[PDB]
């Protein structure tokens, strides 16, 4: 599961801005 | 907190969503 | 020569990046973050030169494209570091494709510690001597970069190479050359310079500049001040009429005063009303000091420091001692009070002593279903309820089926100012009308001006107010006890009278009242007796005048004493001293061991 | 992160002679420092504990001191199998760190 | 619930609504004297509701009741406040006690944590 | 229980495994 | 996430006994 620098990841295949 | 809610937890693939800026 | 600026937050676009455009200062930080679809070419023609000091700290995360701030931020000279991330006043992280710095003109970071971290393209780390730029580089904390592995091919030397180019300065023993990049060395000063800075040729920068300087000498030429800024010039302190303001720069009274002048709303970080103490245009006075509202300037509190609460959503619903206690110390409400008081005991003395130092509420007050209440007394210091947010049907004072409510305020000594909104009242059946339009009189809610729900049958329609006047005809002290008769009452149809209540309580002087303390429920401020109606005895000499004998009293004592027929006629407020000692005895006493 | 700065990082002695190896604290590390051996084969053993307590089996001629933010591993009249690496390692603080080592070489 | 309108419809104001956590059967109005002070039922004051015209005027006064402990019975009424009528005098109307249990899991939701330990 | 940590919730793909029978 | 019928598939994905 999430964590670490990964979460920044994580976040932007979700956010794609 | 984000650190609380998916690191020293594990998010919903829609917790994670939501504030998205 | 340019603008001060605010602390910016800039986020996934360049575009609001302009907005440092014109930017001398930065009063505030600098975060730079999240930007993943950059690339070198959109960095290319981009350069804030007029940026020389940023009084908090800079931060840059996770921004593609970006590979050296020398031509970002080409005249950055000093970081002040007033606040931090974290204890650091510089932070580099995780800037994916930094190859260096290139901070050539960065001389002094005045408070905290760099943390450079996760850089994997970053080198030029090794070239820098951080400790001409901060007193202490303890707390640095500067690792995964580039520079840690066997791949960084720094490079100071380019006009002659290795013949009379860099400073070098020494790490443990080995002599290392400085610089930021392979085109700018990093400026060392002579010692006696200390942290002024110097010119090109060595000469010292004034003592009241930092880190570099146009000529020496001169506190009118200096790149950014070591202490504080005016007119051009760097001063030790600001010279009257200025105040120091930020910890860097002068400022005069109106511009505190602009600052503080009422952010209406934004209580919750954006607004803290600036004030003055000890020549500082600051956030808020300091513990043990209030404001003196004509002038900005805080002054000592005589006795404790006023107190204003922010009410969650703007309201509060006190229904018990607990939540009145959250409210303690409070002298002014920043919200809306709602009363529903059902029950409990010593009411009166408890939430007179958690709401009785309300001096302002902003918005509105509520009383209702407050079925323990006999008074609002206990709102002893409220003389301001603003209305600036109002109950539906735009209310600023609404009583609402409150059982036992008779009393107000003492409108004798009372003064309640009602600046916006109507009042409200239904379903007080023990509150007579003539409290109501005393209100109405004393707070200004004026009738020249619009309506107020006022219920004319619904309003002390279960209270017959004072009336008639029982009289005493007996009155008899005994050390002990005291007998008292008084007026017999008979009503139009004067059958069927059942009952007279005789209240007395030890009283000092004058200071006695019917609604005192709130008797509600529970612990009591009145010793009460219940006496059972007399015998009439015929028409001619019926005066089997009503009376009672107090026993249990304490000697030399003053009682406050009146009568009243149950629910017509109340006696006047006596006052009576049971007896003392003869003069005779006190001398016996006194003459004789 | 606290710097442990190892010195010298090798000397040349003979047998029966005395030496000391320095780590300094770059922060207050108290009394937690261990002194480490490794031999040529790769095995580290711990020599000392508490910056100055020596563990079982350890010959007396080993000795662990601290002077100021200076913590010193002494070794009174050296012996042939005395000649390999050394490394000193503060326990303080969170992120535990080693000194550079030293390479005690025969002269 | 039903609104509600006196003789002369004009100014209504007021519903309370009692809530208890209830087993069954044996639950009533004037129960464990509320008096001043320790209470023995929950209640809610509602805000008399807004007609929006005569025909089609039933925009029912209600509550959202959170607070609840889940798998419970609980016995609920509702009153109209205690209003001094004009001549022949009326408060109105109160709901009968009724008893609604909130939700409990499903069968297949006990199944399964009884299922896979 | 299992409908809390994981249906009434989220669970972490490990805390999904531990009791597999 | 997570739920119903889909938790006891989940868990044989990861069981496979
Ligand atoms: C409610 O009654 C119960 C028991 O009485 C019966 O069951 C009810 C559900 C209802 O149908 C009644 O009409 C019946 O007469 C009383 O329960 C007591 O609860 C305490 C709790 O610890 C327990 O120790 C007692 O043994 C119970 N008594 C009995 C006889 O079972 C309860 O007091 C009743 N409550 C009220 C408010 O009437
Ligand atoms: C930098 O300053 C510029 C000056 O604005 C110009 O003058 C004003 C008075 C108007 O006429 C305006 O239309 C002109 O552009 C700004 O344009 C610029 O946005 C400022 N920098 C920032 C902070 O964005």
């Amino acid at each position: 599961h999430l964590c670490g620098s990964h979460l920044v990841e994580a976040l932007y295949l979700v956010c794609g801005e | 907190g984000i650190v609380e809610q998916c690191c020293a937890s594990v998010c919903s693939l829609y917790q994670l969503e939501n504030y998205c800026n | 020569p340019g603008e001060v600026c605010p602390g910016m937050d800039i986020r996934n676009n360049l575009t609001r990046l302009h907005e440092l455009e014109n930017c001398s200062v930065i009063e505030g930080h600098l975060q730079i973050l999240l930007m993943f679809k950059t690339r070198p070419e959109d960095f290319r023609d981009l350069s804030f030169p007029k940026l020389i000091m940023i009084t908090d700290y800079l931060l840059l995360f996770r921004v593609y494209g970006l590979e050296s701030l020398k031509d970002l931020f080409p005249n950055l000279t000093v970081i002040r570091g007033s606040r931090l991330f974290f204890n650091y006043a510089l932070v580099i992280f995780e800037m994916v494709h930094l190859k260096e710095l290139g901070l050539y003109n960065l001389m002094n970071i005045t408070r905290g510690s760099v943390r450079i971290e996760k850089n994997n393209e970053l080198c030029y780390l090794a070239t820098i001597d951080w400790s001409r730029i901060l007193d202490s580089v303890e707390d640095n904390h500067i690792v995964l970069n580039k520079d840690d592995n066997e791949e960084c091919g720094d490079i100071c030397p380019g006009t002659a190479k290795g013949k009379t180019n860099c400073p070098a300065t020494v790490i443990n023993g080995q002599f290392v050359e400085r610089c930021w990049t392979h085109s700018h060395c990093q400026k060392v000063c002579p010692t006696i310079c200390k942290s002024h800075g110097c010119t090109a040729e060595g000469l010292c920068c004034h003592s009241e500049c930092l880190g570099n300087c146009s000529q020496p000498d001169d506190p009118t030429k200096c790149v950014a001040c070591r202490n504080f800024y005016l007119d051009g010039r760097c001063v030790e302190t600001c010279p009257p009429p200025y105040y120091h303001f930020q910890d860097w720069r002068c400022v005069n009274f109106s511009f505190c005063q602009d600052l503080h002048h009422k952010c209406k709303n934004s209580r919750r970080q954006g607004c803290h009303q600036y004030v003055i103490h000890n020549n500082k245009c600051i956030p808020e006075c300091p513990s043990g000091y209030t404001m003196n509202s004509s002038n900005l300037l805080c002054t000592p509190c005589l006795g404790p420091c006023p107190k204003v609460c922010h009410l969650l959503e703007g309201e509060k619903t006190i229904d018990s001692v607990t939540s009145a206690q959250e409210l303690r110390g409070c002298t002014v409400i920043n919200g809306s009070l709602i009363i529903n008081i059902r029950g409990g005991n010593n009411l009166a003395a408890e939430l007179e002593a958690n709401l009785g130092l309300i001096e302002e509420i902003s918005g509105y007050l509520k009383i209702r279903r407050s079925y323990a209440l006999v008074s609002l007394s206990f709102f002893r210091k409220l003389r301001l309820i603003r209305g600036e947010t109002l109950e539906i049907g735009n209310y600023s004072f609404y009583a609402l089926d409150n059982q036992n409510l008779r009393q107000l305020w003492d409108w004798s000594k009372h003064n309640l100012t009602i600046t916006q909104g109507k009042l409200f009242f239904h379903y007080n059946p023990k509150l007579c009308l003539s409290e109501i339009h005393k209100m109405e009189e004393v707070s200004g809610t004026k009738g020249r001006q619009e309506r107020n729900d006022i219920a004319l049958k619904t309003n002390g329609d279960q209270a017959s107010c004072e009336n008639e006047l029982l009289k005493f005809s007996y009155i008899r002290t005994s050390f002990d006890k005291i007998l008292l008769r008084w007026e017999p009452y008979w009503p139009p149809d004067f059958r069927d009278l059942l009952g007279f209540m005789l209240f007395y309580k030890e009283a000092p002087y004058q200071n006695v009242t019917e609604f005192d303390g709130q008797d509600a429920c529970g612990s009591n401020s009145w010793t009460v007796v219940d006496i059972d109606p007399p015998l009439r005895s015929n028409d001619p000499k019926s005066q089997n005048h009503p009376g009672w004998l107090m026993r249990g009293l304490k000697p030399w004592t003053q009682y406050a004493i009146f009568v009243k027929t149950l629910v017509g006629a109340k006696s006047d407020i006596i006052y009576v001293q049971t007896d003392a000692t003869t003069f005779e005895d006190y001398l016996h006493n006194v003459v004789f061991v | 992160d606290i710097q442990m700065t190892q010195s010298p990082s090798s000397l040349s002695a003979s047998l029966g002679e005395r030496v000391s190896l320095t780590c300094r604290a770059s922060q207050d590390i108290g009394g937690n420092l261990y002194w480490l051996q490794q031999g040529p084969d790769g095995t580290i053993k711990r020599l000392i504990y508490a910056t100055s307590s020596l563990d079982s089996g350890v010959p007396k001629r080993f000795s662990g001191s601290r002077s100021g933010s200076d913590y010193s591993l002494t070794i009174s009249s050296l012996e042939s199998e005395d000649f390999v690496d050394y490394y000193c390692l503060q326990y303080s603080s969170s992120p535990w760190t080693f000194g550079g080592g030293t390479k005690l070489e025969i002269k | 619930w039903e609104p509600y309108w006196p003789p002369d419809f004009r100014d209504l104001l007021g519903f309370m609504l009692f809530y208890k956590e209830a087993p069954y059967q044996n639950v009533t109005e004037f129960d464990g004297q509320d008096a001043c002070g320790s209470n023995s039922w929950t209640v809610v004051d509602i805000d008399p509701p807004l007609r929006s015209n005569d025909p089609k005027s039933q925009n029912h006064p209600g509550w959202l009741m959170r607070g609840l402990k889940p798998w419970t019975q609980y016995a609920i009424f509702v009153k109209t406040l205690v209003t001094f009528s004009d001549e022949r005098r009326t408060y109105g109307a109160k709901s009968d006690i009724i008893y609604v249990q909130t939700d409990a899991t499903t069968f297949e939701d006990y199944l399964h944590n009884v299922v896979f330990v």
